[PDB]
């Protein structure tokens, strides 16, 4: 069997460069060679460049010559590549896979891909979240159930955890996908749908968990009339 | 120059069990060196057809496709609910390769009417300076509607974000919110706060607001 | 021959051949087919003839080393990636691919030894790409001076002259043994005379003689007799047995 | 403002089949896809059916997707709907609306003229 | 190439030479050269 490993996110200012790493496992080395693949929030694929380490050749996508910079050995198993002077359009995921259409047979098509590595430009640094509760109305509940939900904002980098009743609440919860300020700090939405008599009887609490910096907070939502 | 690659359609739409295809073209003929790839919303693409015309091992038959030259085209005999997904064409006739636009493709159903919620701000919110509101569609069908500001009954525009999901695998539904930013004096100004949404499956506008004293 | 992917000549691709009828003219009757070369037969008498088995063997290798393609030659591919036999019966086409398997810089599909501990068996084929070591130390490692990385690519690039450009081959392997023959040609079978004078042609064994029903009792597996100085005493028809 | 008009429709026996049709002239047919409305008397709206530009199949509600077909004729602008073995809910008025909206997804509904069904 | 006088990469040095033993063994194989590679000839050619 064959695998490839990467490292995790990683995150820093524009104009600086960025390391990215991808481990290989199984087989042999001198079998294996690297590619690496973009992808970006919100668009489809992209590629930056190839290296086969046991030939030597290496080769950039015109939109990567220069900025980008691939690497190998056979010691640790592992590529490395690295991109300077980052914009902040260089937000994206970054994947490397085993080599393709490198002899009889083998074709140009990423068969091994690496579970991926994150890394987001931003003028803000790794900060803990700001938290507050919504207080839905009484007038606006439906269906005999009444909606409540809590927001997170204020914080950098991402990932970010939501959950309600720290996991022990999952029906009726629903999430909205992040966004980010243009203050360089990300946020996040959450809601859960319960019915108006088991609310109050029963407390609901909105978890949230900032990995980054392992921040753990929790609220409570309450309706109002 | 650099080859370039075109998907169309760039969306799709069709239920569970129905034939669906898509191509993907190339500005210049290219020797059937093409492939296709399949990837889930933030997963690792997967290959599907490495061939101009034959399968990966394990793909299932549910897959096929054909092509040369200048214009492919890929099949699926029948769409399934893991389909969710976005489909890339690669290209590697000349080393300088090219990813293509990507098609999405996901399940189609019958019409299913929002639900509507409008959120007013908190204390602790409004203790910083500034304020906002938040509305709010859920479980809804097609893909997306309308969400108006009509704060003091005058509409308004430039003052709020928009975000959306994805598909809701449990029933293929969509949900949709905008949040309202203001600060706290131009909060203070208006009097009615209200959302307004417009659906295919509702047999009117629908209106949701709040008065500043509720 | 209509093959999209070659394979390299090292680990080449060989599809075993037979129960068919076999028509050459729509191979060399086509001008792109650069080289038709034919040893132990000639290409204007092999829809006449009857084969026991055919082995297509193809690969990709440069224009001026298609040369070391021919019976007991020597060279790299003649000896570390394929060897044919000193009296190969069978032929031996190529033609250009430049259009087909040529990018700058790039082509790296197709590979080949350059040196090997010993020379290959005719027919015989090493798929390994083990290090090779110089023996006089333990390697685990490419390293240089030692511990050799075997194979190598040609990197066909458009650039190149015909001498390095790429060129596709194909080699028709043919068994001329006796019956039973797995592969014939076209040539239309007419109706067994008996007891005449005639010219037969069994299958490719022409001769002159009288066909008589024989009483000598040939066992299931054998279909072809011989006589003192190896001469054909009877034979077994092919359409009736 | 823009113009158009319906036909067909009428009396009719219930379990048995029933074709309507529209059609509008002097104005862009493609920007703006043509669908379809219902009403029972003295009660609220209910969407029947629409066809887009690309024609990829058709779109219903979840009462009427089981029982009504629909098709669009860009090259004459006209818009044929189907009703299969009519059932009581069948006596109502029908209407003819355009997906108000530039190449939208989406949907604003009007409605320009429609027609009565009743089964008898 | 024990000289070391070449002392930079802008006007390489060079030289040619006949009547003479290769021994390659030796030559451009000591332990100081840590890295070889070749294209196109075998090192067993050079010897040979
Ligand atoms: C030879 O082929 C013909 C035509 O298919 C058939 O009628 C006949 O039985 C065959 N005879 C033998 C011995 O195979």
């Amino acid at each position: 069997q064959v695998q490839l490993v990467q490292s995790g996110a990683e995150v820093k200012k524009p104009g600086s460069s960025v390391k990215v790493s991808c481990k290989a496992s199984g087989g042999t080395f001198s079998s294996y060679a690297i590619s690496w693949v973009r992808q970006a929030p919100g668009q489809g694929l992209e590629w930056m460049g190839r290296i086969i380490p046991i030939f030597g050749t290496a080769n950039y996508a015109q939109k990567f010559q220069g900025r980008v910079t691939i690497t190998a050995d056979e010691s640790t198993s592992t590529a490395y590549m690295e991109l300077s002077s980052l914009r902040s359009e260089d937000t994206a995921v970054y994947y490397c896979a085993s080599l393709a259409s490198y002899s009889s047979g083998w074709e140009d098509v990423f068969d091994i891909w690496g579970q991926g590595t994150m890394v987001t430009v931003s003028s803000a640094s790794t900060k803990g979240p700001s938290v507050f509760p919504l207080a839905p109305s009484s007038k606006s509940t439906s269906g005999g159930t009444a909606a409540l939900g809590c927001l997170v904002k204020d914080y950098f980098p991402e990932p970010v955890t939501v959950s309600w009743n720290s996991g022990a609440l999952t029906s009726g919860v629903h999430t909205f996908p992040a966004v980010l300020q243009s203050s360089g700090l990300y946020s996040l939405s959450s809601v859960v749908t319960v019915p108006s008599s088991s609310l109050g009887t029963q407390t609901y609490i909105c978890n949230v968990n900032h990995k980054p910096s392992n921040t753990k907070v929790d609220k409570k939502v309450e309706p109002k009339s | 120059g650099d080859i370039q690659m075109t998907q169309s359609p760039s969306s799709l739409s069709a239920s569970v069990g129905d034939r669906v295809t898509i191509t993907c073209r190339a500005s210049q003929g290219i020797s059937s060196w093409l492939a296709w790839y399949q990837q889930k919303p933030g997963k690792a693409p997967k290959l599907l057809i490495y061939d101009a015309s034959n399968l990966e091992t394990g793909v299932p038959s549910r897959f096929s496709g054909s092509g040369s030259g200048t214009d492919f085209t890929f099949t699926i005999s029948s769409l399934q609910p893991e389909d969710i997904a976005t489909y890339y064409c690669q290209q590697y006739d000349n080393l300088p390769l090219t990813f293509g636009g990507g098609t999405k493709v996901e399940i189609k159903r019958t019409v299913a009417a929002p639900s509507v919620f409008i959120f007013p701000p908190s204390d602790e919110q409004l203790k910083s300076g500034t304020a906002s509101v938040v509305c709010l569609l859920n479980n809804f069908y097609p893909r997306e509607a309308k969400v108006q500001w009509k704060v003091d009954n005058a509409l308004q525009s430039g003052n709020s974000q928009e975000s959306v999901t994805e598909q809701d695998s449990k029933d293929s539904t969509y949900s949709l919110s905008s949040t309202l930013t203001l600060s706290k004096a131009d909060y203070e100004k208006h009097k009615v706060y209200a959302c307004e949404v417009t659906h295919q499956g509702l047999s009117s506008p629908v209106t949701k607001s709040f008065n500043r004293g509720e | 021959f209509n093959a999209t992917r070659f394979a390299s000549v090292y680990a080449w691709n060989r599809k075993r051949i037979s129960n068919c009828v076999a028509d050459y003219s729509v191979l060399y009757n086509l001008a792109p087919f650069f080289t038709f070369k034919c040893y132990g037969v000639s290409p204007t008498k092999l829809n006449d003839l009857c084969f026991t088995n055919v082995y297509a063997d193809s690969f990709v290798i440069r224009g001026d080393e298609v040369r070391q393609i021919a019976p007991g030659q020597t060279g790299n591919i003649a000896d570390y990636n394929y060897k044919l036999p000193d009296d190969f019966t069978g032929c031996v086409i190529a033609w250009n691919s430049n259009k087909l398997d040529s990018k700058v810089s790039g082509n790296y599909n197709y590979l080949y030894r350059l040196f090997r501990k010993s020379n290959l068996k005719p027919f015989e084929r090493d798929i390994s790409t083990e290090i090779y070591q110089a023996g006089n130390k333990p390697c685990n490692g490419v390293a240089g001076f030692n511990c050799y990385f075997p194979l190598r690519s040609y990197s066909f690039r458009p650039t190149y002259g015909v001498g390095h450009q790429p060129y596709r081959v194909v080699v028709l392997s043919f068994e001329l043994l006796h019956a039973p023959a797995t592969v014939c040609g076209p040539k239309k079978s007419t109706n067994l005379v008996k007891n005449k004078c005639v010219n037969f042609n069994f299958n490719g064994l022409k001769g002159t003689g009288v066909l008589t029903e024989s009483n000598k009792k040939f066992l299931p597996f054998q279909q072809f007799g011989r006589d003192i100085a190896d001469t054909t005493d009877a034979v077994r028809d092919p359409q009736t047995l | 403002q823009v113009q158009l008009q319906e036909s067909g429709g009428g009396l009719v026996q219930p379990g048995g089949s029933l074709r309507l049709s529209c059609a509008a002239s002097g104005r862009t047919i493609s920007r703006y896809a043509m669908s379809w409305f219902r009403q029972a008397p003295g009660k609220e709206r209910e969407f029947v059916a629409v066809a887009r530009r690309s024609g990829d199949g058709a779109f219903y509600a979840d009462s009427v997707q089981g029982r009504f077909t629909v098709s669009r004729d860009d090259a004459k602008n006209t818009v044929y709907l189907q009703m299969n073995s009519l059932k009581p809910e069948d006596t109502a008025v029908y209407y003819c609306a355009i997906d108000s909206d530039t190449f939208y997804s989406g949907s604003y509904d009007y409605w320009g003229q429609g027609t009565q069904v009743t089964v008898s």
